[PDB]
């Protein structure tokens, strides 16, 4: 549980894309250099209130959440400690971090997550069951669905170099975990792109919340 | 005359100062109609000094009452005399001293 | 009939920072001083427990005297006169106003690192007005479980029922210290070690001890197992439960140890619904 | 015949700050003095033990002439005359008047501690704010295992079946006056060294010595053990019992020792009960 | 004369010049009409002074003090007769000393 720490900056600054992830990721590898190589780290997707235009506008909740071992906070913390960053064009600043723990709870979600070659649900249902078992957690998989039903497919356009490539993923909802194997699905997380701001997983109320709208 | 009995007088006064600084933080601290405790403060205080175990006990004590009592003008003057006298000296003649320097203070008031 | 109800409780493992010292030039240094074999352990005010538990007895109806405001951060006496009767706080933790002056029946001992602190400092920066300065300050945490000991002169308490709500208390303490405990760390207990008797002698004052920083496993002394072997801490007096009653039950000879009838049980909420039945009949209740 | 017991008692180990001194301007400063090897070892004193055994004789029943108000911190006269025929804290303590003024039968000295004080004091804050003149306060603890002897001169005792009661007392031993809500320093014995014998001169004086400073390993001084090599410290009078057996046992060639012709009891039930009944006979009981 | 008497001098000096610095600080540090805390800078000082549990505590709050006083210009030119002093004695005999010091700083103002 508190073994693993969730590093939370206040985040304020301009409206911000919905699909963010290697944007504000290599913003932080920018004014970040020790970021690029570290193994175990992971970001929470960043709160607010969306806009018409598939932004997301950052209100006083908005904030960075970085999942990270405490035996490597010291790596990161001088380069976010009171620093900003640059999105494109926007200015972007991060207050002093505080530390919140990894909480057990019955029920688990994650917003979006990747597999290298899974597109279709049921084949992501079983890749996400094949992590799950190598993990040694048990629990049953469920895939947010939208307001039609159909499972949720969310996409991160990761712009690198002067092409972009496509990489489609679903959200997971994952019960009946057991305390201790739902703080370990929280800690590994499933689909690897951590640092791609896709594979962290949260209490399923935030599941409610993305389900709501 | 002996210079060492100008030294002893002059310590019978930082002590005296000392203690009116003292009194006058008492007096600050009391409040309402209560009766500022000075007779009690000043028992309190000759029970303190009579109770002591030899170097660091009543020379920390010594210290600290100095301290307590704030702006000392007598010490400021005479440093180093007042300095060694105090590293100095067996403790019981500053103990002495101090008693005496207890009933010699109601001069002032 | 003078009944006692003494424990040791072990917290879960992780990150403290709780109860930081005088914080000499930049480092909050954390409580630490010396325990056994002479290594420095790191230690919790039994005090900050004593304030979470009258937390938890205010947040849970129970009358109390002093109120926590929770926004500023002031206690607030909802009687100036001290009425143990009435509040579960004076009839529990006693007072002093320097009336009657109650001597408190709950009785508690400051929680013990189980893995002696080494190192392991953190970076923390403040921030300043100066154009926007952030200082460099240091902090101190360890990452170690903490056991504490506690004892409840039951037949103290001016109403008897009132020890059920603070065994509820310690199960579901909340958070210690508050503002300061940076990382936040759980003090619900994760093992119990209680003995319900009726004489004054207690031992199993810190039964629970490991060493070896390397792991977390949370052994039981050896001294507290030949204790219980011996013939003293009679079995039926003994509760034990949590993760250690986990490894208990794979030891072997287990079965034929006098351990085994202690009551014992591998849930706690199970060690607290008969324990309770326990003393719900040897009080009256 | 006039008998006598003798006993050297250790304590658990834990953190205490039973005893304090003067409160020089915001520490209670635990009684410490000079001890063996000339290093500051903090103190516990006799007359809390005393008034620990006299609450003890009050609470279990029996007759005594002052009676602890639990309610009102005040000691109350069963009659202004004392009487040592009939009550049991006249007859064992004693009593001064300034009639009879006894002599008292139980004869204690203080408890040292058994490892050097050095350091390691308290905190102490308050809430959050409005801080008063008794908002910050300081206080002194040490980490170790008190010990002490003490002796009895059972012919003294107008009742010679009172002895029983004291022994009781002396194994369950209530709350030694202190700091218990903060520091639930339990005075339970864990190691003991009885000699029931005719002579006065009394051996076996402190002899549970400290193997490590700052440890807690209590093993036995090498001047005692000589002493009951030696001849002196007959065998058969000598009455061993506590966590001290299982370090006798592990010593080398100790069934040669005269040690092992000693009364020797793991157990500390067992010893006590042994001795009782040694006693019981020799009384006449 | 006596040799050790000068060093214990000296040492006097040094602490009264860092307290001078820092109360230099502390006047700095305040602004307008506020009564800068210098009584209960100098209880706070005397307070901290006091809690200490021998050796490495208030040898760390010595130096502290001492570092946050600024450049001391004695300890300057009393480098080593200053650090082997502190280094040597009993640290409550430097108690008593740094308490004297304390009530032997108000002659520089």
């Amino acid at each position: 549980s508190e073994e693993y720490v969730d590093l939370t900056f206040k985040l304020r600054g301009a409206p911000i894309p919905l699909d963010n992830g290697y944007l504000t990721y290599a913003a932080l590898s920018r004014i970040c250099p020790p970021l690029h190589e570290l193994k175990s780290i992971g970001i929470h997707p960043i709160a607010g209130i969306p806009t018409r235009n598939n932004l997301l506008e950052l209100t006083a909740q908005s904030r960075l959440k970085i999942r990270i071992y405490h035996q490597q906070i010291p790596l990161i913390y001088p380069y976010l400690a009171g620093q900003a960053f640059h999105i494109g064009q926007n200015f972007y600043q991060l207050d002093i971090p505080d530390y919140k723990p990894l909480i057990s709870s019955e029920s688990v979600y994650s917003r979006l997550v990747i597999i290298k070659g899974f597109q279709d649900s049921t084949n992501f249902i079983e890749a996400v069951q094949r992590q799950m078992d190598n993990l040694g957690i048990q629990g049953k998989i469920e895939l947010l669905t939208r307001q039609d039903g159909t499972p949720q497919r969310r996409q991160l356009t990761i712009n690198k170099e002067g092409k972009q490539f496509k990489v489609r993923g679903f959200g997971v909802k994952i019960s009946e975990l057991n305390p201790e194997d739902s703080l370990t699905l929280q800690e590994q997380g499933i689909g690897g792109k951590r640092k791609m701001m896709c594979g962290i997983f949260v209490p399923a109320t935030r599941s409610k919340e993305e389900e709501e709208t | 005359n002996s210079e060492e009995d100008k030294q002893y007088l002059i310590f019978i006064k930082v002590f005296q100062q000392a203690m009116k600084g003292n009194f006058a933080k008492i007096y600050a601290k009391t409040e309402e109609g209560k009766d500022p405790p000075i007779k009690k403060k000043v028992e309190r205080l000759r029970a303190e000094l009579n109770y002591c175990y030899d170097e660091l006990s009543f020379k920390e004590y010594l210290s600290d009452f100095l301290v307590r009592g704030g702006l000392n003008k007598y010490f400021n003057e005479h440093q180093e005399e007042i300095a060694l006298l105090i590293k100095k000296s067996p403790w019981q003649e500053i103990r002495i001293w101090s008693l005496l320097a207890i009933a010699s203070y109601k001069p002032k008031d | 009939p003078n009944y006692y109800l003494y424990g040791t409780v072990l917290t879960r493992y992780g990150l403290a920072s709780l109860n930081h010292d005088i914080r000499r030039g930049n480092k909050t240094i954390l409580q630490k001083g010396y325990w056994n074999n002479g290594k420095i352990h790191s230690f919790v005010g039994s005090s900050a427990i004593r304030w979470a538990l009258r937390f938890y007895l205010q947040k849970q109806g129970y009358l109390v005297n002093r109120v926590w405001d929770e926004e500023e951060h002031i206690n607030r006496l909802t009687s100036e006169d001290f009425d143990p009767e009435k509040f579960y706080d004076d009839d529990i933790f006693g007072f002093a106003l320097l009336p009657n002056q109650r001597m408190g029946a709950l009785g508690m001992n400051m929680a013990v690192s189980l893995t002696p602190y080494d190192g392991a400092v953190k970076l923390g920066a403040k921030s300043g007005r100066e154009k926007d300065s952030t200082s460099l300050h240091f902090t101190e945490y360890h990452a170690t479980r903490y056991q504490y000991y506690f004892g409840i002169d039951a037949t103290h308490l001016k109403d008897f029922s009132r020890i059920l709500p603070m065994i509820d208390g310690i199960m579901n303490l909340p958070k210690v210290g508050g503002s300061s405990n940076i990382f936040n760390y759980p003090f619900c207990p994760d093992s119990l070690v209680f003995q319900w008797t009726n004489h004054f002698a207690s031992y199993i004052s810190y039964c629970f001890e490991y060493c070896d920083p390397k792991s977390k496993e949370a052994k039981l002394s050896q001294e507290f197992i030949d204790e219980v072997e011996c013939g003293q801490i009679d079995p039926s007096k003994l509760w034990i439960g949590g993760t250690i009653v986990k490894d208990l039950q794979q030891l072997d000879n287990f079965e034929s140890s006098p351990l085994n009838k202690a009551h014992i049980y591998r849930n706690r909420n199970e060690m607290i619904e008969a324990l309770k039945t326990v003393i719900k009949r040897d009080l009256g209740l």
